[PDB]
């Protein structure tokens, strides 16, 4: 129960499991002459490929939250699994050599959807 | 050598610019000197920049009607004299501080290196 | 209704005129000078998006990407040179002698093969050693043999490193994010002032940074018409960018077979002299077709009558004076430093009214003063066999005439000088913009 | 449809046309020796004016949103315009160029009326 | 009335009143050869540690907001300290003196609280 | 503060473009530099000095 | 001295690889040639190579089998004769244009420093 | 002229230096003040 509450402690348990444990990963992703450059580029690309991670969560419907659940259909050629087979068997590096190639495509219809929902509210405060 | 704008006429009022241009180097080493000799009738000091430093010093006459400037790319020294006037015609000179040898005077010499001459003739 | 309130916009598109910081995006053999190897790998099939209905104020003499430019090559020419020799043991009495082989009378007298003294690897020992120099690097020392190199009373040079070339390679200027480049996809645009079709590019086109004087070369051509660009055509102290629309083909070589033989004037680091000519010495020259010349100078004059009037006698002259690089089309030919006389193509008056080739006779130097600074030279080293460039004089670089009482006649005479032109020539189109989101504007809504 | 759905490909089109299409800005806004200073400046400089945009958003009441409704009445000495003259002619640099002047005014009123209504909603949660 | 809307204008009153004035802090906290790399390396610290601020904010259940009420129980044990003696006498500085040693813990708690809540949220949406 | 000689450079060549900026002359008669504090106004301030000492 | 790879043999079709290291530096300052010698019937020009530009030169009839490559570290020429066959047989030799004491040939000179030699075979 | 309090403090020390050339000397000369020179062989 102390090695699961350290940085990527969780790579083997199931998504169920892993998916419980998710602040220590997004706490130790942005905390962390010849050495003077190298410490410095590393730091201008920690702070630089964090904020693509948080942009990214901000034009879809979710920012500053871990886990989202957004208004997109889950188009079943993706994956066409049943979810106690992946919720409860696989991990999280299995997943992803699973979707690895289906992705670039859900983030644009994240995106999509997120700001017609943004203008649908918009429209609501109008006729109000 | 030291070589000049062309020999030019202006009327009273215009703003006349002189150029000098020195093939040889002579730049950041030695200091030069604007003389303008009106027609026959000895010379009369007008000013003096040292460029390695760029101090530039005019005299008190021409102190307000003139100014010049340096251009360390092309190698120019330039004496603009604004205030024209019918007594301003002269032949005028950039020269250059004694050099013996190597080490060039920059303060305080005899010309021994002049410039053609710009005759530059103001009636009114 | 009329109740209305503000409301936040973010990602909106506005933009407002700035200056910021590009780098190149050359693509990705011997490195060259312009380090196109540090630069971002070419981002392929660029996103040129068609901006509608927008007419931007484009200005192409106000512009500061030609300003950035031009200080990137030279802090990028210089960054090259630190590494490499630096001849200041060559500054000494030389011997120099006429070479002894065959010589064309025009050629004759232009090389001399000097005999110095140099240091050996030990600081006490001295080794006779010979080489071949140009008449324009060698400059007589007590007139009265005994020569000396031409920068000995200014500052000494560093000799290029053999290895890196000064080819030009295309150069893509990108503009950071949140900023945007806008270019002025338009044919008759002489400029500055409106253009009604801009659009949106990342990075701009290929701008290979060549370094001729009065002929632009290597450039890219006008759409339609050979367009005429200055700042006030109306003033005689204002360079003419003239610009072509079929490229003029001239093809410049050296004849001479050369042959390199390196000299150690130190504890390893070597300089690189001439030893021999193989053959017969042939002076170098370009030849520029006296009919497709021609025949773009009449579009040209015909193009500067639409400011100057229909009878208007237009006729070129050769250059005016000065030193050698502006009086005569200095540029890089594979590495060696051509500085030709282009009296010959310059020279006819036009009125309102085949085979044969303008051989216009080039000089050589390998010392040679880039940007025109004081205390910087450069020995750029021997290249060995003949060489041959062929070439496209795309632009020129005009100068009109101080010419009073208002004659019918207009001299035009070429003239170089600031490299700033050439780039100049390449960045008229596109102007750095930047994006200022997050707009303000009042609808009826109210936040709960 | 295709160059609208391109960067700054809506710089033409009327406001009420381009605050539809305002992912497309928001998202090539971070994305993007001699050379290496020239680009490390270039990085260190689009993550800090971007930092910028957020701040001033996440200060006024909508952070991570595209098209925030705010509570600060519209002062008609601004542009003293009807809605459907500037939604339906006017571009978005149109309308720059109409409010330039009346900016760095309506910023402090946002930032005011967002500080009242934090104090206002920690009152109505304290009295429960 | 016009120093205190200067920045740290309110460093000596009570939190009552400072807690008032927050935008003045919260803006001025990124605003803002030899001097090329000390002016560098203070641009690129500036943004890295606000960004520590902003993600603390963001693993917690606030992310821009100013007046954040939690939902973790105050331990007595920290101040053990009444209201109307904090809020109308102390400055924030003289509470941070008294709360700097019980720090680091409650960020832990506060960390735990939300990701919980996220959980639950995620399992209220589910079973709908 | 003042130096009261009226110096005169001359610039030597030393190398190949680099100078060495000399003292050629010096115009006139050659006199001591110095400075100059006014001992009213000295003394004055070293007692104020030693009061608060 | 350059010294190169013992005596080989090879079958008709594989690819031989012969080295040449110089001991004494001479790298960036000479260029290397490579002729291989015909078992008694003179020599055959196959390539040259300058180390301090990076600039090769292959025969004519050795332009596609061969490449040469430098290696500045270890200060190695290698040739590597790719299509091989039963008339590639001779003895290999690395040269070195003439010197005449610190001025050395890049371009153009006899040959005046050699190598000992690496006899390759290929019967067929 | 030199006032006898500013005697003996400045001194015109004339050397060789190198020229263009590195072969040739030149005899060139200069004002040094008495706090920059030392004198080598105390026996000019
Ligand atoms: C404007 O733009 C145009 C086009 O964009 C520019 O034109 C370019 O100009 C370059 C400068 O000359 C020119 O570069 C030449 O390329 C030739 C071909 O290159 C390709 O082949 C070689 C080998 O096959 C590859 O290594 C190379 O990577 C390419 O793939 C080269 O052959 C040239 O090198 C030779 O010539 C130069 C100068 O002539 C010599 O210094 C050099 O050492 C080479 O010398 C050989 O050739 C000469 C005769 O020309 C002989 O005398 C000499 O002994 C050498 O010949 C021996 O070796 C060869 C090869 O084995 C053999 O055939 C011969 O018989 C002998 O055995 C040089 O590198 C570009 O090609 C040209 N075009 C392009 C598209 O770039 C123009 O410059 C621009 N203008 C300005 C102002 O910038
Ligand atoms: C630029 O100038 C240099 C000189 O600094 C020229 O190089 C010289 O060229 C001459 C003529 O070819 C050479 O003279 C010849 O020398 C031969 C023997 O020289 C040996 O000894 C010297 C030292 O004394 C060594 O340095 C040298 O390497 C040799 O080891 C003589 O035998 C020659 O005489 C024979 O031929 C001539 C005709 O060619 C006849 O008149 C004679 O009777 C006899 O038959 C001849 O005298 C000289 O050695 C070269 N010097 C050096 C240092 O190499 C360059 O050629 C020149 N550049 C050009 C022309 O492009
Ligand atoms: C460094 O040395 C060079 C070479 O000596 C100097 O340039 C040359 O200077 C001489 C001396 O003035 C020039 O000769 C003069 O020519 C004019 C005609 O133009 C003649 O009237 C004079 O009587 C004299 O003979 C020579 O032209 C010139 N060569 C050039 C400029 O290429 C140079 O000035 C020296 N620089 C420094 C900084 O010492
Ligand atoms: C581009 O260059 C032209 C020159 O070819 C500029 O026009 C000229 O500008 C000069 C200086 O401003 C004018 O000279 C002035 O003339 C008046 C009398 O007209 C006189 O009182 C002044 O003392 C001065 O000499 C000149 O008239 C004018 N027009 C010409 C020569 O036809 C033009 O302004 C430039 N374009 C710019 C700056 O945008
Ligand atoms: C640039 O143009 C010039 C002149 O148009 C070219 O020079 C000429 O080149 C031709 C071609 O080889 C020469 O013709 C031959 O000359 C030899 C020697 O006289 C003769 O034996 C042959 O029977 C044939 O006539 C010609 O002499 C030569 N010079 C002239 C015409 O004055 C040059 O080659 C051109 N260069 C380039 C790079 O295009
Ligand atoms: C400058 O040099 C170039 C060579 O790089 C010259 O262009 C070449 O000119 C020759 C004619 O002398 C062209 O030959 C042509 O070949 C075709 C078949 O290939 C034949 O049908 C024609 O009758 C003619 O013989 C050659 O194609 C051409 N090269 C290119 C790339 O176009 C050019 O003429 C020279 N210009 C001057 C002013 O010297
Ligand atoms: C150090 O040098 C400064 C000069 O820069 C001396 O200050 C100046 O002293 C003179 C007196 O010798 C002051 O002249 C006064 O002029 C006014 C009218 O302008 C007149 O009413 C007075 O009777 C007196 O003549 C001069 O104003 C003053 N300059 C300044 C700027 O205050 C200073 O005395 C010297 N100190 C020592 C210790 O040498
Ligand atoms: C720099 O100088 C050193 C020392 O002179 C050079 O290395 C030495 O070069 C000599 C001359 O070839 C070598 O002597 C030779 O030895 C072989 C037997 O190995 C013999 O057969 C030859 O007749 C000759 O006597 C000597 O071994 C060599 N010493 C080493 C390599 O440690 C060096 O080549 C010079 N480098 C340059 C770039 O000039
Ligand atoms: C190279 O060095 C030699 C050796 O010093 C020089 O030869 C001397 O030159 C001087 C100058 O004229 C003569 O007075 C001597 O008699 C020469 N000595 C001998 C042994 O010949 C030679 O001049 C130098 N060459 C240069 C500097 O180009
Ligand atoms: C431009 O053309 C003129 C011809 O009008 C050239 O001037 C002549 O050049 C020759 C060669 O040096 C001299 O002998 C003549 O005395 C010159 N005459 C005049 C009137 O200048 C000039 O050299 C050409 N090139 C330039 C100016 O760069
Ligand atoms: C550039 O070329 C022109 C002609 O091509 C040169 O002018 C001629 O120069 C010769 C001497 O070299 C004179 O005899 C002629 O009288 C000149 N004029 C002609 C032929 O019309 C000019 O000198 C060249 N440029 C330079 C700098 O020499
Ligand atoms: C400039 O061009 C003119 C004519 O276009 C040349 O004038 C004559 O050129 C012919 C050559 O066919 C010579 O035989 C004549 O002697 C020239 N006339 C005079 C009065 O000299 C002129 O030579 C050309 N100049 C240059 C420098 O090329
Ligand atoms: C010189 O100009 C010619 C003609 O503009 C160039 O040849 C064209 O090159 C473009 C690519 O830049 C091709 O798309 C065209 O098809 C080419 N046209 C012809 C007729 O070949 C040439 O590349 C330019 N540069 C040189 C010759 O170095
Ligand atoms: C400058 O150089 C000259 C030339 O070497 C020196 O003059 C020589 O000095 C030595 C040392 O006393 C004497 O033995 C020689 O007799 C002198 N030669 C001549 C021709 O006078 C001179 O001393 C040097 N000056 C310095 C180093 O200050
Ligand atoms: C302005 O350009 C836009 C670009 O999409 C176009 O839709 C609109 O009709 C144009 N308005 C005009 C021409 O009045
Ligand atoms: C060498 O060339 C020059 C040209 O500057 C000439 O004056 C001289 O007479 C020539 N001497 C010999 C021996 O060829
Ligand atoms: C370019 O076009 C604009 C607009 O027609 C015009 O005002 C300007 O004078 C033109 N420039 C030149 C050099 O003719
Ligand atoms: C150049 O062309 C024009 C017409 O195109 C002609 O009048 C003129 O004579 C030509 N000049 C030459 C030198 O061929
Ligand atoms: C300095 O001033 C004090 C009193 O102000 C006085 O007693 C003393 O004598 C003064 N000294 C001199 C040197 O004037
Ligand atoms: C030069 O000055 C020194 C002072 O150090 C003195 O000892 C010497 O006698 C003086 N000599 C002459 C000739 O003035």
């Amino acid at each position: 129960g102390a090695v699961f509450l350290g940085f990527l402690g969780a790579a083997g348990s199931t998504m169920g499991a892993a998916s419980m444990t998710l602040t220590v990963q997004a706490r130790n992703l942005l905390s962390g002459t010849v050495w003077g450059i190298k410490q410095l580029q590393a730091r201008v690309l920690a702070v630089e490929r964090y904020l693509r991670d948080q942009q990214l969560l901000g034009i879809w419907g979710c920012s500053g939250k871990l886990i989202c659940c957004t208004n997109v259909p889950w188009n079943s050629s993706w994956s066409n699994r049943n979810l106690s087979e992946i919720w409860d068997n696989m991990t999280w590096l299995q997943w992803d050599k699973e979707i690895s190639n289906y992705t670039q495509i859900i983030y644009g219809l994240l995106e999509e959807s997120q700001n017609q929902q943004e203008k649908n509210e918009q429209d609501l405060l109008a006729l109000d | 050598q030291l070589v000049q704008s062309g020999a030019e006429m202006k009327t009273s009022g215009s703003s006349v610019r002189v150029s000098c241009k020195d093939s040889g180097g002579f730049f950041p080493y030695a200091g030069f000197r604007w003389v303008r000799q009106a027609p026959g009738q000895g010379f009369e000091w007008m000013g003096g920049v040292i460029p390695a430093d760029g101090t530039k010093h005019y005299a008190p006459k021409f102190q307000a009607r003139m100014k010049m400037t340096v251009v360390e790319s092309s190698r120019t020294l330039y004496m603009e004299l604004r205030s024209l006037t019918s007594t301003d015609t002269a032949t005028y000179f950039c020269a250059r501080l004694q050099c013996a040898g190597f080490s060039c005077e920059m303060d305080s010499g005899p010309f021994d290196l002049w410039g053609q001459g710009t005759q530059v003739t103001v009636p009114s | 209704a009329e109740n209305l309130w503000v409301t936040v916009y973010y990602g909106v598109p506005v933009w407002k005129d700035a200056e910021t910081t590009l780098f190149c995006a050359s693509d990705a053999e011997k490195h060259n000078v312009w380090a196109t190897h540090a630069c971002v790998p070419t981002d392929p099939n660029p996103q040129e998006i068609h901006l509608e209905n927008v007419t931007e104020e484009f200005n192409m003499w106000k512009n500061n990407m030609v300003e950035q430019m031009h200080t990137d090559i030279i802090s990028l020419w210089d960054q090259s040179l630190k590494p490499c020799v630096k001849l200041t043991p060559l500054c000494v009495t030389l011997q120099c002698t006429n070479v002894t082989n065959n010589i064309t009378d025009d050629m004759r007298g232009e090389l001399k093969n000097c005999s110095f003294n140099m240091t050996t690897e030990l600081r006490d020992k001295k080794q006779k050693v010979y080489s071949l120099f140009y008449r324009l690097d060698v400059v007589q020392i007590n007139e009265n043999k005994e020569y000396r190199l031409i920068n000995c009373n200014t500052s000494a040079c560093t000799q290029a490193c053999p290895k890196v070339s000064f080819e030009p390679i295309p150069i893509h200027y990108c503009a950071p994010a949140g900023f945007a480049i806008l270019k002025c996809k338009d044919k008759k645009f002489n400029g500055t002032g409106p253009c009604p079709s801009v659009s949106t590019v990342q990075c701009t086109h290929g701008i290979k940074p060549v370094v001729s004087t009065q002929l632009l070369l290597n450039g890219s051509l006008a759409e339609e018409e050979v367009m005429i660009r200055s700042e006030n055509i109306t003033n005689n102290a204002k360079n003419i960018l003239v610009q072509f629309n079929t490229p003029v083909q001239i093809n410049c070589t050296r004849p001479n077979n050369n042959t390199r033989k390196s000299i150690r004037i130190g504890p390893g680091q070597a300089f690189y002299a001439t030893g021999d000519i193989i053959g017969d010495i042939r002076q170098a020259h370009c030849n520029v077709s006296k009919a497709t010349w021609n025949e773009t100078l009449g579009k040209v004059v015909k193009q500067l009558r639409k400011h100057f009037g229909n009878n208007t006698i237009i006729r070129f002259a050769n250059s005016s004076g000065g030193d050698l690089e502006v009086t005569t089309h200095s540029f890089n030919c594979g590495g060696e430093f051509f500085y030709c006389n282009t009296s010959g193509l310059f020279n006819s008056t036009w009125i309102s009214n085949s085979n044969d080739s303008i051989t216009l006779p080039c000089r050589i130097k390998q010392i040679i003063n880039m940007w025109q600074r004081i205390g910087q030279c450069m020995y750029a080293p021997p290249i060995q066999g003949v060489i041959r460039c062929v070439s496209n004089i795309t632009g020129l670089i005009l100068t009109r005439d101080g010419g009073s009482t208002n004659s019918t006649t207009e001299t035009f005479r070429p003239g170089g000088g600031d490299m700033r032109d050439n780039w100049r020539s390449e960045l008229y189109k596109y102007k750095v913009v930047k994006i200022e989101p997050l707009g303000v504007a009042p609808t009826r809504c109210k936040r709960r």
